């Protein structure tokens, strides 16, 4: 009921890194404090590292196990955006803002970081556990994918959106907004594929899959809180970032056809500013009664 | 999570194999005691409250000055003497969220249910204390519910119009089209739904003063009207809603229908403009015999005959149109058009179907004009005359544009009080007052028709609730027997009250003398046929209440001949969307869609069982989708024979039913005398 | 392939290293003797031709009835005595495809060039045989060219209006917005381009009768107007063209500009509506100082001060608005807004830029009103007063909506004939007659302003053609010296003709006594500064033609003070799009875009060399894209000082130049006194 | 030395079939004989099948086994083109020219056609035989992919090109030329990757790999001959198409770094004929003159 519509929306959102000139960001970058520059670098590396997993494994593995030519095509398109567009865009932002040696060090740090690794490996673990012709394991991986696309990225997206909403780092913020817009539709689409599997299950199996999804969400959420304090306490933003994580967790759940887990909260206004039944002919005698 | 929201959510928690229906009384009690009594502004005396409301631009001093404060105090005493209690949480929630007067910052509550009812009654009575007390008793007993505009806005300084349904005729000219856009925006600004007749507009590819193939047709006007309604969005509060009607024999009928397709181009699709199709008996006859039909270019017909195509009887004039070489036409397949209609209704619920000859064969004012189209809710069926809006320097020729005042009898409360006559007459008086006090300064045809026709719409609701709470199935013949008797009585007493008002004021409606009321042709079926119940169970429902007989109808006919009739139109059954919750009633005469209504308000989900739902009457509350649409058609046609205007008839369809099934339902509705079909709702 | 277009394509075949320019003479000769004379309806005598045209609704009998047929015959002899020959294929092709009268089936040709000119002259003269002969001599010599509406429709029965530029002021009300939509559709139906001022409309998020955040802003009205212009498209042959103007200090300025962005959504973007931005000197000063500017909510200013924001002087009230707490304002960066304007003009050519203080520091009728917006072609700059369209039952307060009749002098042919005075006076008389015979009966303010102001627009074309054919570079100081002298002389003789018309008719334009003509301040630079050519090369171009001195201007000032002026506005330089081909002239006073212009008509490709282009003047015909826009600004500002209205000033940009270069050109135009900037055309 | 330039070339060649309006072919299609229309539909259906498998299976699987994020980005982009652009374009052509029943019938015909099933079996079999960290199985699949890109498509491409060259079906032909332009660069790129693996081998191993490549080519060739006769005999063109496929077989071998195998022949000359402004901030000095 939905793949051709998503095909259309995906291909009409096509874009390339070269379209946004990045050099003018140096005019606001130079005015940020060390903690602001440090947080931005670390957040950016976090997003880059997670998105690489999605391009190399997450999207291609789902495309491999999903049946249907049109679904495979949409999924291929999404994998292309991760590897050919998003990955180049993140690299471009980095090369503009930091010298080569600084980029290498930030990636070394974020690669060793406990909270980034915990979530990255949890997601990758579920992708590696998909078994041929087993729709339960596929569903679990789709849940992981939706959580990455619609939830885990957002502790990171917060900061570029925060600057973007203030008139700072506008070129890289525009790029991030385009990336985020792609991840949103990726999350919704994979969510619909997961609901299709979920709806084929018994009531007991459904309850079991719901417990899986909520348990996974809880593990990721508790690690996100730690990840958040680790990055954002030094710039005083953690309270507001936490509200943004919960709001996006609720969107991820709704993508999977589940109820929101967290109470509704208002979001930081600066970040907000950044953000046919069946045709049958009449065969006569239907006009007579 | 609020305590009342939790209590309302315990209904679905099944205890001992049954829903906890009694939790809704606890839910509403908790809602009141914890939120309403806390957020209700209280004053030491009623005088202080009234002074605060008038001086702070909440009420109108004009209508309140008509009474001494003692009379207003006694009216408020009468309202509070009933000690009215909302039976369900949803009733109180809907009232205090939609109709209760709030502060300018929408933080506190000024009006309780009794205060709102007292103010509405004092506005209705227009200086009469006993009449105001009678209105208070009628509304606090919930026998009669004024429409959402009247109930919400009566006696308010910053109020919209008390009328929300308007029907405009659009003439085939740029001046008239621009005036139609202006009037549509002005009426949508007031908060009223606007229906436009586009049948007079010439089709696409017609000549404009010797320049052939220059007209964009009705779809360009449709786009103009859609943008006009989008702009006039009621001060950004509620989305502007409008309707467009086209005759099925109009050449642009296929383009008219293509505006609602899901694949429609953005330069063709209209979003905020509902569409209704007018179908004469000629089209159904052509489709029945599978003869290839013709759609006509209206301007060619106007040039050939001097009359608009929709102003002429298609049954007699269709052959003359086809045989006339100077009339331009294109061949169509009427069965294919019917299948396209059914497909569109399955996909989007559009268009509304108005059976032109079903309306006009029983229309009492055919001398004034035939009924050519309906309103946005497909129940207003009145004669209209198109206006000739000329150039700016010239004088316009103002016609008649339809606008009627809505009110609903609560069938359950009227039946339990044995007060059909009194409720009908008081509702007629209130609707007459609303008609007289309505003055619209930017729709000259609407104002002229309101002053001349004095048409009102008195509907009914809680039919399914009353039947299910009395152990009667909606599709049962006993239900149709009750509907027949009840609406015959309603028609009798509305005609009697209208004739009494005409006698009191010494005036009838304009061009009454040509109506079937004046000639007595209206009363033929009433002086010839007896409409008393044919079932002992139904006849017991009317115990203690005089059912009008043939002799009573003859006396009414003589009275109408002697004294005339004040209202051209009296009865129309509107959908009654949101006022049904406040009245604890099922919407209109339609059957219930769901036994228990699941809705989400804010971040909290709410549960609304149908009024009177329990274990004993669970299966009498049969859902509309589970019902046989033929029997629903039979019920509505039983009611329709006593309603002078139309009835908002929604088709409730299953997902498994075909296009052929929807077409069969439409054709059986046409066969049974159904005037209009509102919506195709699919489960 | 047609023989004439085959000959016309031999121009580009370079023989001996040169373009074969003489092929276009053979091309037009073949065009005539193979298409035109064959397809021309020829009558035995002119009497039969005129009777045939009058009887079959081709001409108007009223204007032809003021002459005896001997006089009409004499006029036609005068037209044919010249034996005019089109010098290029494009001239004749454009005439016989756009302006020549054709049979009702568009099959044959009824009018030649002489026939059309004679009919236009007899229409202009209004019964005078000698005046008709003078007009025939003026147009057959191609010294003066009536605008496309006048030249196309003069004397035709089934015709549009002779005026195609209309300017409407929209008041901040729904009645006024509806009337603006209606009038826009009425004027687009007549074939005219309509410009609307949207500055008085309150911004998005303003209150509509004490409910806040209710107004949709100027973008909703923009969508309404865009659909109104799409509807009134005149068969779609020439779709409805509208322009919207907004003051840069309006709060909706960013949303107003976002309607032209390529990435705009379908619910915001307008396609058929051009946009212009009115920039007071205050905004340029704020951007120059890099200070923080403020856009304002117009309704707050109107409530606080009782006047609309655009009716007030921003250079004196901006600080008061900022300091006023009851005025609502939004902080913006003026330099960012300027950069956005430059980017939007680079990517789409929009908005039109009007420098309001450049218009109003020399505006002669500031007592009536200040100029607040321009037309669709961005050259009409006249005082307007907004109308107050009230409810249907109430009387409307009719203001002044701008409209002027266009007409262009051919600088080359006027200078060749040494007839600046006679051409200017005869063109003024013809434009006065067109103004007097124009009667718009569906635009009350346009009608009232046409009757009261009596404004005309007398433009010029072939400036670059005349300079290039005289060995003068467009950017050269000699070209600006010639333009100064020529347009000073044109202004002198237009003022003289206006004063003579006022003396003869005994009436001046409404509120003339408050104008600068009456006070004599208009003539200060003319009685103080001599405008005789400063170069001997230019002075020989005016040899044999008297150049008014300071003494002549003093005498004219005394004459105007003692007799008054008939026209509030007289001179405006329009783009003159398609009549430039017929007159074999370069478009307006702007430089040429291409030396040889290549066009495709249907499935045929044809080339148009610039008039008089050869090898001896190839490099004097410098393309507009290759020249410095600063020197073009200097030329237009030199011309603008003698033009009371504006000049349609197109900016010709290369791909290499950035948005900073466009902003620099705009700021230099503002510095040099440029009133309006029309288009940012990029190659 | 080459991936970056292929990346840039691939992304700059990006297109969608919707860019080309197809209603212009309606008349030249109507005018073809029933035999011609039948061959044309079947030819494009055979192409659709090849692109379906190249997009679903071939390109993603090669992407999985090739090392390097940039190489993977190119291969992912090529995969997307196969199924999201190329395979879909054929449906755009079908939906314009043919009624639904004829479309349904031709897709049923691909399922039961023995030559089309054989070629899919052979190519996809090799893709699915790739073993992780086994460069020889990867080489074999890359040879198969080059043979699909640069040889197998051409029995299909012949006919749209043959019409394009006569000024017939030129809108459909424009789509096909865009597809062909893509496959040419896809065949070169995969060829270069195959050569990388081949060049790592001993002389003895190389000799075996050439045997594999030539044996596979001959086996595919013999099947393609029968397929060509089956499709083209009814339009009289089988011998001409055979010359064309031999020509392209040589190009496939060359893409693999091997010598041409078939002798040169004259190809039908008809088929040969078938082949914002920069934003600069305002300075203070810009406001004075
Ligand atoms: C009615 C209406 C008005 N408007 C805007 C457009 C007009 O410029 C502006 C004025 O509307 P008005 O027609 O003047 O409304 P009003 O007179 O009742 O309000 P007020 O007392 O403030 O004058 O409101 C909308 O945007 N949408 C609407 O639906
Ligand atoms: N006191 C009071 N009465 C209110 C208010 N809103 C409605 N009423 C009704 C209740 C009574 O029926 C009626 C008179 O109330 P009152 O003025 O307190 O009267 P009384 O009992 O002192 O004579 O007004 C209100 O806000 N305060
Ligand atoms: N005969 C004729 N003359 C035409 C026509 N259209 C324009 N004219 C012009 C040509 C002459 O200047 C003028 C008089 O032409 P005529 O009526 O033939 O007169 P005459 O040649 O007998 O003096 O009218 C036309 O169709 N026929
Ligand atoms: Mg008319
Ligand atoms: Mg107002
Ligand atoms: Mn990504
Ligand atoms: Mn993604
Ligand atoms: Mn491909
Ligand atoms: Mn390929």
């Amino acid at each position: 009921d939905f793949t051709q519509m998503f095909y259309n929306q995906n291909v009409k959102q096509f874009w390339l890194p070269e379209e946004i000139a990045l050099n003018g960001d140096l005019l606001t970058w130079k005015y940020l404090g060390k903690n602001e520059q440090d947080t931005y670098m670390k957040v950016l590396a976090g997003l880059t590292l997670l998105d690489t997993e999605q391009g190399n494994t997450g999207m291609p593995i789902v495309a491999e196990h999903v049946d249907g030519h049109q679904r495979k095509a949409v999924l291929n398109f999404m994998a292309m955006m991760e590897n050919a567009v998003h990955a180049k865009s993140y690299s471009n932002i980095f090369m503009t803002l930091a010298p080569t040696e600084t980029i290498n060090e930030v990636f070394e740090w974020v690669k060793q970081n406990k909270y980034l690794q915990k979530k990255a490996q949890m997601i990758v673990g579920l992708y590696k556990a998909i078994q041929k012709d087993d729709e339960i394991s596929l569903f679990k991986a789709m849940v992981a994918s939706v959580y990455l696309e619609s939830f885990l990225f957002y502790s990171g997206f917060y900061y570029p959106l925060y600057f973007y909403g203030q008139g700072k780092l506008m070129q890289s913020g525009e790029i991030i907004n385009l990336i985020l817009r792609d991840e949103a539709i990726h999350g919704v689409y994979v969510g619909l594929l997961a609901q299709e599997i979920y709806n084929k299950q018994t009531e007991e199996k459904k309850a079991e899959l719901r417990e899986f999804a909520i348990d996974l969400l809880n593990q990721l959420y508790e690690n996100e809180l730690e990840y958040t304090e680790d990055l954002y306490d030094q710039v005083g933003l953690s309270h507001d970032v936490k509200k943004f994580i919960r709001y996006n967790a609720n969107k991820a759940l709704m993508n999977l056809g589940f109820d929101p887990y967290f109470e509704e909260e208002d979001i930081n206004p600066i970040v907000l500013n950044g953000l046919k039944a069946t045709v049958e002919p009449l065969k006569d005698d239907d006009f007579y009664f | 999570v609020p305590k009342w929201i939790q209590l309302n959510n315990e209904i679905m928690i099944q205890k001992d194999g049954k829903f906890q229906f009694d939790k809704d009384k606890e839910a509403v009690h908790s809602y009141f005691v914890d939120y309403i009594n806390q957020n209700t502004v209280f004053f030491h005396n009623l005088k202080e409250k009234l002074d605060y409301l008038v001086e702070n631009q909440y009420y109108e001093e004009e209508f309140l000055s008509l009474y001494s404060f003692e009379d207003i105090k006694e009216v408020f005493k009468t309202a509070y003497a009933k000690k009215f209690r909302f039976p369900s949480f949803m009733s109180a929630f809907k009232f205090y969220n939609d109709y209760a007067l709030k502060t300018n910052d929408k933080k506190k509550i000024l009006e309780r249910y009794e205060d709102r009812i007292s103010i509405v009654a004092l506005f209705f009575a227009n200086g009469d204390t006993e009449k105001a007390k009678e209105y208070v008793n009628l509304m606090i007993n919930q026998e009669y519910q004024p429409s959402t505009p009247t109930f919400l806005n009566a006696g308010r300084k910053r109020r919209g119009e008390l009328v929300s349904c308007f029907l405009l005729e659009v003439n085939d000219s740029l001046n008239d089209i621009s005036r139609a856009i202006d009037i549509s925006m002005q009426l949508s600004k007031l908060g009223g739904g606007v229906s436009l007749n586009l049948s007079k507009l010439r089709a696409k590819g017609e000549a404009i003063k010797d320049v052939e193939n220059a007209t964009k047709g009705v779809v360009g006007v449709m786009k103009l009207l859609d943008n006009a309604f989008r702009y006039a969005d009621q001060m950004g509060q509620r989305q502007g809603s409008g309707a467009a009607y086209l005759n099925i024999f109009h050449r642009d009928i296929n383009d008219f229908l293509d505006t609602k397709k899901i694949s429609a181009d953005e330069d063709v699709r209209v979003k905020t403009l509902s569409i209704g199709v007018v179908i004469p008996d000629k089209f159904v006859e052509l489709a029945r015999e599978d003869k290839a039909a013709y759609v006509f270019y209206p301007h060619t017909i106007y040039k050939e005959y001097g009359q608009h195509m929709d102003e002429m009887d298609m049954n007699e004039m269709y052959d003359k149109f086809v045989d006339n070489p100077r009339v331009k036409k294109e061949k169509i397949n009427p069965r294919k058009l019917l299948e396209k209609l059914a497909m569109l209704r399955s996909e989007s619920g559009y268009p509304y179907i108005m059976f032109q000859d079903n309306v006009n064969k029983v229309h009492a004012n055919n001398h004034i004009s035939k009924v050519k189209f309906s309103n946005l809710c497909s129940e207003v069926l009145q004669a209209s005359q198109v206006s000739s809006y000329t150039d700016y320097d010239e004088e316009d020729e103002i016609g008649l544009d339809i606008s009627c005042n809505l009110g609903s009898l609560n069938i359950l409360n009227v039946m339990e009080h044995k007060s059909i006559e009194k409720t009908v007459k008081l509702a007629t008086d209130s609707l007459t007052h609303v008609s007289e006090t309505t003055d619209i300064r930017n729709a000259p045809a609407v104002r002229r028709a309101n002053k001349a026709m004095k048409s009102i719409g008195l509907g009914a609701m809680n039919l399914h609730g009353y039947l299910a709470q009395n152990g009667i199935a909606y599709e049962s013949p006993e239900a149709r027997d009750f509907a027949n008797t009840f609406f015959m009585m309603v028609n009798f007493y509305s005609i009697q009250r209208s004739a009494e008002i005409a006698k009191e004021k010494g005036e009838t409606f304009d061009q009454y003398e040509g109506s079937t009321y004046a000639t007595g042709e209206y009363f033929d079926k009433y002086v010839s046929t007896d409409f008393s119940p044919k079932y002992e169970k139904i006849a017991n429902l009317f115990e203690g209440m005089h059912i009008p007989t043939t002799e009573d109808w003859k006396k009414l006919k003589a009275f109408v001949a002697e004294h005339g009739m004040y209202h051209s139109y009296r009865l129309c059954i509107a959908p009654t969307g949101s006022i049904s919750y406040v009245q604890s009633s099922t919407a209109s005469v339609m059957p219930i869609m769901e036994r228990i209504e699941e809705r989400t308000y804010g971040n909290s989900k709410t549960y609304y069982p149908m009024p009177g739902l329990a274990s004993n009457n669970w299966f009498f509350y049969k859902e509309a989708y589970d019902m046989d649409m033929f029997k629903v058609v039979d019920m509505i046609a039983t009611i329709q024979q006593h309603i002078d205007q139309g009835i908002s008839f929604t088709l409730f369809l299953k997902d498994t039913m075909t296009t052929r099934d929807l077409n069969r339902i439409d054709l059986y509705a046409h066969h049974r005398g159904i005037k209009t079909i509102y919506y195709a709702r699919t489960k």
